[PDB]
RNA sequence: UCGAUGCAACGCGAAGAACCUUACCUGGUCUUGACAUAUCUAGAAUCCUGCAGAGAUGCGGGAGUGCCUUCGGGAAUUAGAAU
RNA sequence: CCAGGGAACUCUAAGGAUACUGCCAGUGACAAACUGGAGGAAGGCGGGGACGACGUCAAGUCAUCAUGGCCCUUACGACCAGGGCUACACACGUGCUACAAUGGUAGGUACAGAGGGCAGCUACACAGCGAUGUGAUGCGAAUCUCAAAAAGCCUAUCGUAGUCCGGAUUGGAGUCUGCAACUCGACUCCAUGAAGUAGGAAUCGCUAGUAAUCGCGGAUCAGAAUGCCGCGGUGAAU
């Protein structure tokens, strides 16, 4: 019952990690009929793939907010916090891939003046 | 080019001088009015030595704070006009507001004491500079750990304008956590506006 | 930018053949953003190269064919006394792929196929060989290369 | 243009005007500001002076204006 | 079970009478359940500060609506008889559902 | 090679724009290569404090392939302004020119 | 096929073919072929010459190019002779439905 | 503004007050599907024999203390110009630099 | 209508012109005046009306007699008498 | 909010912790500092914003406001109706929509943030092709609602054509707001279907959650955004 939080762009994933066979169900739907996007499929699977334990867990994963590959990483996210809860001597080898460290870009705010964050309007020369 | 002191500073080391909540069709009504009596208020108290004065509201009724260096002139004999003037604040106002009078200690620590002091003088046709000069001077021996005051327009009656300033201390604007009282007030002149800025550091 | 050397980005590898290559062409192909798109004409592409020529390995063959495209010598515009005489320099590794990849995109986008998925496959079986627009173009950045040998 | 439900739109003074007029089939003009009003069956045949702006410009009523506004035959910008 | 929902432009104030509001009737032998903070009104103004041109030139303003709410689990005569002598008006108003 | 002669706080009459284009004639058959020419005739202030000696201003902004030269004349008169004005861009273009043409060896 | 006097194209489906009659758009194809009996996926070509009948019958509840072009004529042609603002604009070949008469203008300018 | 346009909103808004409730029984009145054809008809007559200005479109609300027709805000009942100048004197509560 | 005129004017004032806004034009109107104080003549203000007019306005009819001090009368109020 | 009524988690919003070249290895004048490494969510200014020195341009604003002087006082003041600021041989500056197949259309099927709601938002039902209309409900809102996010994913079709692209213009019939939609409103429906097939010289923006693209809100506002100010989704190349 390891539970991590893991969170990108706007998305907040929470994930619940027990030993068991590999059944992932994502927000109450499977994991390939919840995203339909195969970048998005990749990301989930990521961290359970890389130490080479796919089919080693039952994940219960809640994801809220975001869109469809922020919430791919905010599970990615979730399921690393939650592995390194289950193990520590996970995180040695789940760090040099990035996958515990908070992704912290956001959408950089509309500033006055300006047509988007930095996009400004032309002027003819 | 410069943005104004207080307002900067509104929310990390200073407080707004007017404390009533408002519902959003309330908020127009409320604030209109309060303007209203700042400006009575100021026009009537003009002889007087009045600086910021905070109306700051309860439902129904409200509590205006004036903080002057002139208690004697503003309350009047045994409070006789300070209630002259708190019925016509109450006929102009909402529900009867109780309006109660705070002294300023030092008056050279005041910027809009001093502003209007050298307004006055300028007004009364004393020589720019030595208003300046005399206003710095007081402010910084009354303990301000810096002044800068700030003269433009026909300073004497020149035709072309210029602005004339005078520093004495610190007055770090760009901080934040300053302390820095400002003001900004005219002298009406016989040729034209002198516009007199003033900015009073004292602290952290 | 007459500064360090700014650290580039670390690219994602495509879920299909797990190749940053691809992933690179992907990012290549792709226009506003739309990287399920691109990735569906890349992998339609790919697969009908990969059943034409009847090939296990896509991802070898693209290899293949990248490395057959990307140049060696490429011409620079350089300055000595306000005069304009080309360079021939030796393009650096991370611009060749790009080079090619930009080329191989830029070309199949010029064909008279139906869509952009057979356009590319055809695009990539020339390339394969050593025909096509890229290799035209490749040939044509050679030739300025070799055609100026002079200076330096 | 306008709601079937509210009816045509008819200035009260115009109305007053050109009822007056009907019930003696006048020809002299009605001169009128109102150039919003609706044009009705009722005043087919007979002329109003619709202002223009600047000044009256005689409109002799047909049978295809009913479903036209008064100010349509009054044009207010003069361009050559 | 009686409802107090205070709302104001200050984030210090609002706390400080939700914690005197809260202390009352902790302190009159009653139970409180805290003070949860309910979503802000942020609301935002454009004000161009030139008088007649630069429409670049503005200043961003924000008028920010706290709101916190407490109930109090059983309303004893001697915890409820002290809410309308606690007299905090003057920058958060105090909206008492008595329900 | 563009032509706008825009007037602000003036009308612009027919001798003016006469004045401006015999100019401009002048200085693009010395240079061939210029984008466009904008000039701007204003009045922009009254002289009630030096009376006028800069009440009129004359300004030229030319466009050139890969650069932008600006030019301007304050004077009493409008005229004196443009040919003032004319003057500075026409030494302003030759300037550009010769440096063009010494670029070369 | 040749419906309402033109030979519209027999290689694309029922509904697009249509819309080639002056005064026959998209909405009003779907409605003719939902009257008889043809579905919008059947080309002009495998139309049988029964249901080219039914189809010709229908089109004649429809205001088409023989009368829809003398209709609008002549309704341009009452504003015209009526002198109105609308008619002034349509003599004068300037935009009527109050859209820019200074700048973009040019569908109706040349 | 002029004086002449702030007495001329002054009255132009006394004539809302005073036709304020009148208008309001009018239309329920008009809109009512119970009421007559000629009795909802006659209502509406009655509506544009109204005074012009007793309708509540041809108000303009402005500053309350320049009169300012532009720039205006409801919530604080004042011209971008003047709101400005007392919101950066703290005279506006709870009104600050927006900075995120 | 006016203002803004190289970058740093030209989706700028204007965070929004059908009337109003409106500053421009044509026509119809008023002159201490739409708005403030000095004043004295009557009246609680205020509400509902008729006609004429495009409306601004003009000419007429009904209901009400405030409030505190009270026979000097006062916070407001409608039409001028003039500087 | 939902792991097992719960007080876990997400979230909301107040107070704090952390980050300091603190530690390691080097280079450096026994220095400031620089280069790399560990730990950590974050590393060296973590990202973004507010904050704009003395002065410059007699820069802009006397039309927000105030103000010296000058000028008009049966008028340059004031009230009202109608027109006008919306005109068009034309040029220029900002944009939006396209020229299509990385797409148009028709069916299904997902994933947001932010903000507004009595000067109102409307569940739901019925009538309507639709804009909307009638009845009625919940909500001064983390309660009810605007509101469905769109791009995306699956299927079918179109098969390179001025077309099943594009949606200007114009004809007809309507709905709302408003005393009033002619000048001169926005939407809806039917019909038409214009130029436009990627744009000369020249020229502009952008270095990362950026550009590009996709939708959603607000201020003003009775009605009237392709502008402005915001919000998140997908998301590069160098």
């Amino acid at each position: 019952r390891n539970y991590g939080t893991g969170r990108r762009k706007t998305s907040t994933a929470r994930v619940f990690l027990a030993k068991g066979t590999g059944s992932i169900v994502v927000n109450g739907k499977p994991l390939d009929e919840y995203f339909s996007r195969e970048t998005s499929r990749m990301v989930v699977r990521q961290p359970l793939e890389l130490l080479d334990s796919p089919t080693a867990y039952d994940l219960y994963i809640t994801v809220k907010g975001g869109g469809i590959s922020g919430q791919a990483g905010a599970i990615r996210h979730g399921i690393t916090r939650a592995l390194i809860e289950l193990d520590d001597t996970n995180k040695p080898a789940l760090k040099a891939a990035g996958f515990v460290t908070r992704d912290s870009r956001q959408v950089e705010r509309k500033k006055l003046g300006l047509r988007k964050a930095r996009k400004r309007p032309q002027f003819s020369k | 080019q410069k943005v104004h002191p207080i307002g900067i500073r509104l929310g990390v080391v200073k407080k707004h001088n007017a404390n009533w909540y408002a519902s959003p069709k309330q908020y127009s009504e409320y604030l209109i009015n309060d303007i209203q009596v700042r400006e009575y208020l100021r026009k009537k108290l003009d002889s007087a030595m009045i600086s910021n004065i905070m109306i700051e509201r309860p439902t129904g009724a409200a509590k205006i704070t004036i903080a002057t260096a002139r208690p004697g002139i503003v309350i009047g004999k045994k409070g006789e006009d300070i209630e002259r003037l708190q019925k016509e604040l109450t006929k102009m106002m909402g529900v009867p507001a109780q309006v109660n009078i705070e002294e300023i200690t030092s008056p050279d620590l005041d910027a809009r004491l001093v502003a209007d002091g050298i307004g006055s003088q300028l007004e009364r046709r004393v020589m720019f500079r030595r208003a300046m000069k005399r206003a710095v001077q007081n402010s910084m021996r009354s303990g301000a750990k810096g002044i800068k005051v700030e003269l433009s327009g026909r300073l004497g009656g020149a035709e072309i304008a210029r602005t004339e300033w005078y520093r004495e201390g610190r007055v770090p604007l760009h901080t934040l956590r300053a302390d820095i009282d400002y003001a900004s007030v005219r002298a009406e002149t016989t040729y034209g506006t002198i516009g007199v800025k003033v900015w009073i550091f004292r602290g952290e | 930018p007459r500064r360090r050397v700014v650290a580039t980005r670390e690219i994602l590898p495509d879920p299909k053949f797990g190749s940053q290559t691809i992933a690179k062409f992907i990012n290549h192909v792709m226009s506003h953003g739309k990287k399920s798109t691109a990735e569906r004409i890349v992998y339609g592409a790919l697969e009908t190269v990969a059943q034409k020529r009847n090939i296990e390995d896509p991802v070898a063959f693209f290899e293949d064919v990248l490395e057959n495209v990307r140049p060696m010598v490429e011409v620079k515009a350089r300055r000595v006394g306000g005069a304009t005489y080309q360079v021939p320099m030796e393009v650096r590794p991370s611009r060749r792929t790009a080079l090619a990849m930009r080329w191989l995109a830029e070309a199949a986008a010029k064909r008279s196929e139906k869509s952009m998925a057979l356009r590319l496959a055809g695009e990539l079986s020339d390339a394969s060989e050593g025909k096509g627009n890229a290799m035209k173009k490749r040939d044509e950045v050679h030739r300025m290369a070799d055609a100026n040998k002079a200076f330096s | 243009p306008r709601s079937l439900k509210k009816g045509p739109f008819i200035d009260a003074h115009l109305f007053a005007k050109v009822e007056n007029a009907l019930e003696t089939n006048s020809r002299k003009p009605i001169k009128t500001w109102s150039r919003r009003s609706m044009i009705l069956p009722q005043m087919v045949g007979l002329t109003l002076s619709v202002h223009n702006g600047r000044t009256h410009v005689p409109v002799i009523v047909s049978e295809q204006m009913v479903g036209h506004k008064l100010g349509e035959f009054a044009p207010t910008r003069t361009y050559r | 079970r009686i409802r107090i929902r205070l709302k104001s432009f200050d984030h210090r104030l609002i706390d400080q009478s939700a914690q005197e509001i809260v202390d009352t009737a902790k302190r009159t032998g009653a139970q409180v359940c805290g003070p949860v903070p309910l979503p802000t009104r942020i609301e935002r103004f454009n004000v161009l500060t030139s008088p007649h041109v630069n429409k670049d030139a503005r200043d961003q303003y924000e008028i920010r609506t706290h709101k916190r709410m407490v109930d109090i689990v059983q309303p004893t005569d001697k915890t409820v008889d002290a809410l309308m002598k606690l007299d905090l008006a003057a920058g958060v108003d105090v909206q008492i559902a008595l329900g | 090679m563009n032509v706008t002669i825009r007037g602000h706080h003036i009308t612009v009459t027919e001798a003016m724009n006469n004045a401006v284009h015999d100019k401009l004639t002048k200085i693009a058959r010395h240079f061939d290569q210029i984008q466009s020419i904008q000039v701007i005739l204003s009045l922009d202030n009254s002289g009630a404090s030096d009376g006028g000696q800069k009440s009129h201003k004359a300004e030229a902004i030319m466009r050139v392939s890969g650069q932008e030269m600006f030019v301007q004349a304050l004077e009493d008169d409008m005229y004196k302004a443009i040919n003032e004005m004319a003057d500075k861009l026409d030494r302003q273009v030759s300037k550009y020119k010769t440096r063009l043409e010494r670029n070369k060896v | 096929a040749r419906i309402a006097g033109v030979n519209i194209p027999d290689n694309k489906h029922a509904v697009i073919s249509l819309t080639y009659i002056f005064g026959v758009g998209r909405t009003t194809a779907q409605k003719i072929l939902e009257a008889v009996g043809i579905a919008p996926t059947t080309k002009v070509s495998q139309l049988d010459d029964i249901q080219l009948d039914a189809i010709r019958a229908q089109v004649a509840n429809y205001m088409t190019e023989g009368d829809l072009r003398r209709e609008v004529s002549m309704n341009i042609k009452r504003l015209v002779d009526l002198g109105c603002y609308r008619g002034i604009r349509h003599r004068r070949n300037l935009p009527v439905r109050g859209q820019n008469t200074k700048n973009n203008a040019r569908t109706r300018k040349g | 503004a002029k004086k002449s346009m702030i007495n001329r909103e002054l009255k132009r808004e006394k004539e809302v007050a005073k036709y304020a409730d009148k208008r309001t029984k009018l239309k329920e009145t008009i809109s009512d599907m119970n009421a007559s054809d000629e009795v909802r008809m006659d209502a509406m007559l009655e509506l544009q024999a109204l005074p012009r200005n007793s309708s509540p479109v041809r108000l303009r609300n402005r500053c309350a203390i320049t009169g300012r027709p532009h720039g205006y805000f409801r919530k604080f009942g004042l011209s971008r110009n003047m709101l400005r100048e007392r919101v950066m004197q703290g005279d506006v509560p709870g009104v600050r630099k927006a900075s995120w």
